[PDB]
């Protein structure tokens, strides 16, 4: 006979995430084979973790071309005593927005794990010079001064034979997670800065290009981790 | 090391600063069977198209701004002769085939020097209209010879200048803002791809095997593959040094299966 | 698996609940390889 | 660490390659494809049927067609407009003037994450009514085929020969909603999220896929065409991907500095 | 006790095309025996292999009697350097619309495999003569000349002893399966054409009927199959 | 290749039988009979009873003949004219004149496909309002059986007999459906899709079957006679053809090149 | 089988959910044989 | 016996009245090795070449007249298209190419009645100039 019972007070509802499926209308379908296809995708970090070009303002002085960003920085001859280009530990910076870490960890909550920043010296091969990259925990004043970067997390880079020099950020952080987006800014949005100095002048012969550029690359590490799908921001449409 | 040489059929491509060679997806992208999609005996490779086509491309200038580029379709720009690409044997079977499937072996040459500073991004991009003018039509040879280099503008970011079917005076002629095809410039690097930097190498390689919605596709219109040389930063040196380098490029076609063997292709 | 937390029972036939290629007849890998 | 970008492949290390440290423990697999995707969003609003209608033309119609407009809902996360495939993708920032403002659906979702060129999955379709106390039915005809036009008569009313078939018709209970699961239906083998083609050879649109959808759908109310209304009524099509899979890494969209 | 439910968003839904049965109203009720019957169909690709007429306008020259499409084509004497006849390899065009082939496959979204066509010489026996069958997968513009035809897939019938001669068109498709509905001519709806060219004219002896007829048949290819039940088309009832 | 199409038998052949080739691996089993008439399809709207009904009398039925016209739906794929069995399928093209304009079904979709004489199979029957919220019941009878007329009184209402009976009555709930699997049930072992015998050694219509059918429904409201309604309320009837099986090859409909 | 996805159970007996022939006690086959 | 179908590549051709095929030389003048004047590697058939090319020749009236003929040159007819021969991927492989190496089959179509009389001598002459 009947088999009693009790549907629960959300009977009906459409959940637009119910880990479950639905009925089937138009069963019994072969598809054909994608054996032949390669560069299956299985999880969407095998692509964070390609490294894509970062972008900065164009240094006050734009080219006639509108929308002036640039995925290098040219290495000024000029000395002086702060960073060559810095920017946030914060995943919603511009500078990330159309890095492929940046897009796609824009679409979740939270981050762990490191963040991978790659240079690529692009000047002449005659050059010569290095580079102190630093990172910085968050600090009430941002440093800028050699002396401070110094104190941080940093390496030096020489330029010659080979081109560049990665460099992981370390996952330093309160919480085993971190939010992706600063919609507030705190500690566990906002995790520091990264910066570049010119730690040794460049050095170049006599007829040689002035102002070497160098490229930057963001991905992720091999550590790193995404974790809450969130909304899209649909604006890339307007 | 860096020293290698190429060989195919009666062909042998030389470079003394070798990255390697990229291979897209795979191990051995060579690796093919033939398409489930056609009951006949296909065409299969034959020594005369098993070989490195050469061709050219516009040179690299000072002028030429970021994200600048040139794109070579394929096999379009074999069909077209872009670049003096004209595919011998290659094209003659690919004209007389409804279907072909095949993948790329692709090396582009660009020697700067040790005093030129600058650095170019060649890619293997999948599935692109950069080829064609918002107007749906194929640039010309003319056309490619008086641009020299694609600008990147809002438009290719976009999308917003694809080739599309304009909807007729019985609908409001809408606001187009979007499009799949669009370009991201600083994603580029997600593709198969090696950077040619003045201060390490005069080429690079890259190998990639068959890809489709389809098991194979029409040889006419079909444009999986193409080849991208994108600026990264600006061309530069002193006066003095070698002005506007060139830039040539040689394709080799992989593991060929072509299909349905007719009459020469005749436009209708 | 996906986006279902379903381990006990299915009760339409798999040919029907989703669709199969037709016969011919943790680990992630790279998309990329320097040869 | 010294490398070599130019290369085309670049390790991801840690905090000990260059410094002193570990590897942090993995804390999900959120970004695996099929768990990711896995979802229901908005795909389309549409008008709901309350007689049989005439498909929309083929490009480019012409004035003094006459056709219903906004009735169909092509499956695709694809641009489309006027119930058919599309390449760009539009709206209407001046909704003043003259002409027919075509309805157009992106599945914004998608497209902000679809960083790769071919996609593939079964859809989960479902169905909500954007009107009170609706009583309506769903239509559904496979990638490739068609709209039935036209009707019968029985006891002197018109019934569409939409409301017969070999194809899915779901009628909801009143204020109800309709869902199910299509399969894969189209005659390629996986979607082109971007394509460099054409479908023709001639007088073809480069980029424009002829197949790339999972079908299309309508809704109707289940009354005679005698029996019609005035009020226009709508409904809300959502899609879901089951068992997704992609192919071929590639580009996210563009995002304005501005 | 009764057992908690969480009934689903799409309850009492009435689908047409649910894969599954219903509850029986009048049960228990035993049928007369159909062993006796032959002639059991088990699939509907058994009808559409069997080969059926096919239907040809009759060249600018009808008989009194309207609707005048027949099922052969007769051999014109004149030489001319074209089809006798020619036909798309579309399964929708009107020439394949009352063969069963066509019939059952324009109740079908695709198709995939072989389609078969079978020529009968209906000409006097003392007749003799060649012809020239071939297929051309799409082109921009369908090939006329023989030149052209012999080109693509073909072979050559010899009139003789035996009557009749099957010709395979092969399927030569981009995609797995095809649309069986031209509803928009793509590469996927439209595969080409099938013609016929008179090889040799036919030769005939004194007091021999002139223009023999050549019977022509479609059928489903062994390796042909269809997918996704349409809807159907009504219209033969008006 | 070389055959004789004379002999009756022509064997189905492949690309690699006169060329080069293979064969295509098979793609699906949809062209299964069992399979493909295994789905629901609209065959008839119905009025739907208030009172005691009188069947329609027999053929010829002369002016000033009372009874109830369009209330009873025989189940059938085959033509139907006026709740019986026909063999001409018609429709009004001038709706305008003098005299009943009588109700007739076919299955269309059944038989663009029916290319064979015998047909068997169970019966699912599907009732669905045409009407906002209404409260039916749906009768039947089988093949071979007929409609009880007349009825009794309950405090003074007259109730239908069609309430009560050994046959299935469905009560569907306010607004909702009605749904149920029927047997085989006519003396015949199997459904003639096209005939060439005579029921009857007398004045009989040759190709005219007598029990070619799963019987025959119809729907009343579960109201008392004297509480009666003006608006004729209309039911659609879906069926659907369970563990079908089909017998001796035959053609299928001409298809005008008009 | 038929457009039946239903592996699992049948709930009513194959006697009242189908209509069975009283008794009297893949590889498509040919509709034509040449003999 | 007398009725053959020669099969080659997506090509057939068929005859009910054949009276073998007459092979010169050897018993499979099919087999044949690379050329050992060239050291390169040679393109070798392929499917899109290994078929039947089919052509027209003049007309057989009345007139003609006792040891009348009419040539074709190989591969000769295939670079002028002579009769609409048109050599498809095997002309424009010849064209490509310095040295080529190959051998012939060849099949004469020419139908008659029981009721006409006269006979074609056809044959495959060795190095002529006849064109
Ligand atoms: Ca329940």
């Amino acid at each position: 006979g009947p088999i009693p019972t009790a549907p629960r007070e959300n009977s009906l509802m459409f959940l637009s995430t119910l880990p479950d499926d639905t009925v089937p209308a138009y069963g019994n379908v072969r598809t054909p084979p994608v054996n032949y296809l390669p560069g299956e995708i299985t999880d969407l970090l095998q692509l964070a973790r390609i490294p894509t070009l970062m972008a900065f303002e164009r240094v006050p002085e734009p080219v006639p071309a509108s929308d002036t960003y640039v995925p290098y920085v040219a290495v000024p001859t000029q000395f002086d005593d702060r960073p060559l280009i810095s920017f946030p530990i914060t995943l919603s910076d511009p500078v990330y927005q159309n890095t492929l870490v940046g897009a796609i960890s824009s679409n979740f909550a939270n981050y762990r794990g490191c963040i991978q920043i790659t240079l690529t010296f692009c000047g002449p091969m005659m050059a010569r010079g290095k580079f102190l990259l630093s990172y910085s925990p968050p600090n009430g004043t941002q440093p800028q001064t050699l002396s401070e970067a110094m104190q941080c997390t940093y390496s030096i880079w020489d330029i010659g034979l080979n081109s560049s020099w990665t460099f992981v950020v370390p996952y330093i952080s309160p919480s085993d997670y971190r939010e992706t987006r600063a919609i507030t800014n705190s500690v566990y949005s906002a995790d520091g800065w990264f910066s570049l100095h010119k730690l040794t002048k460049i050095t170049l012969p006599p007829d040689c290009p002035q102002s070497p550029c160098i490229l930057f690359f963001a991905s992720a590490g091999e550590d790193y981790t995404l974790r809450l799908p969130v909304d899209c921001n649909p604006s890339y449409v307007f | 090391d860096r020293v290698t040489t190429q060989t195919a059929g009666n062909t042998a491509i030389n470079t003394q600063s070798s990255l390697g060679v990229l291979c897209a997806y795979v191990e051995d992208p060579t690796k093919s069977d033939p398409p489930s999609s056609s009951t006949d005996q296909p065409t299969t490779t034959f020594t005369a198209i098993d070989r490195w086509y050469t061709g050219r491309l516009n040179s690299w200038t000072k002028a030429v701004k970021t994200f600048s580029f040139q794109a070579v379709p394929l096999p379009g720009a074999f069909l077209s002769r872009q670049g003096g690409l004209n595919g011998g044997a290659f094209t003659a079977t690919l004209h007389r085939h409804f279907l072909m499937k095949c993948g790329w072996q692709v090396q582009v040459q660009c020697n700067l020097t040790q005093f030129h500073q600058g650095a170019l991004l060649v890619a293997m991009v999948p599935e692109t209209t950069l080829d064609v003018k918002p107007d749906g039509k194929a640039k010309s040879l003319q056309e490619l010879n008086e641009e020299q280099w694609v600008e990147m503008s809002d438009d290719y970011r976009t999308g917003k200048n694809m080739p599309f079917q304009s909807l007729g005076t019985y609908y409001r002629p809408p606001n187009w803002t979007w499009g799949p095809n669009f370009i991201n410039p600083y994603q580029v690097t997600v593709f198969p791809h090696q950077i040619l930097n003045a201060r390490t190498s005069t080429s690079v390689d890259i190998n990639v095997p068959y890809i489709g919605e389809t098991p194979t596709q029409s040889s006419e219109t079909q444009n999986s593959w193409t080849l991208l040389v994108m600026v990264l930063v600006p061309l530069d040196y002193k006066e003095g040094a070698t002005t506007d380098p060139e830039i040539t490029f040689s394709v080799r076609p992989t593991s060929p299966y072509f299909n349905g063997l007719r009459n020469r292709y005749t436009a209708g | 698996r996906g986006n279902n937390g379903n381990m006990t029972f299915n009760y339409y036939a798999n040919t029907y609940q989703n669709s199969v290629d037709f016969s011919t007849s943790g680990i992630l890998n790279p998309l990329g390889y320097l040869k | 660490s010294t490398d070599n970008a130019e290369t085309g492949v670049i390790e991801a290390g840690n905090t000990d390659t260059d410094f002193s440290g570990e590897l942090a423990a993995p804390g999900s697999n959120h970004t695996n494809v099929k768990f990711l995707f896995d979802r229901s969003r908005l795909l389309n609003v549409i008008k709901v049927l309350e007689k049989d209608a005439v498909f929309p033309r083929p490009f480019p119609t012409q004035e003094g067609a006459q056709q219903d407009d906004g009735y169909f809902c092509l499956l695709t996360p694809r641009p489309t407009v006027a119930s058919r495939p599309a390449t760009r993708f539009g709206l209407y920032a001046n909704p003043s003037g003259s002409g027919v403002l075509a309805n157009t659906s992106l599945d914004f979702n998608f497209y902000s994450l679809a960083c790769f060129t071919y996609f593939r999955s079964d859809l989960e379709v479902t169905v909500v009514s954007l009107e009170p106390d609706l009583e309506f039915a769903v239509g559904w005809f496979p990638s490739g085929s068609e709209y039935q036009a036209s009707s019968f008569v029985y006891d002197q009313l018109h019934v569409p020969f939409h409301f017969t078939g070999r194809t899915p018709r779901a009628f909801a209970s009143k204020g109800g909603k309709v869902s199910f699961v299509l399969p894969w239906n189209s005659v390629s083998s996986v979607l082109p999220v971007r394509w460099g083609g054409a479908s023709k050879l001639s007088s073809a649109t480069r980029g424009l896929p002829a197949h790339a959808d999972w079908g299309t759908i309508y809704a109707f109310v289940p009354r005679p065409n005698e029996k019609k209304s005035t009020a226009v009524k709508h409904v809300a099509v959502y899609i879901r991907y089951k068992n997704a899979r992609a192919w071929c890494p590639s580009m996210l969209p563009f995002r304005s500095y501005k």
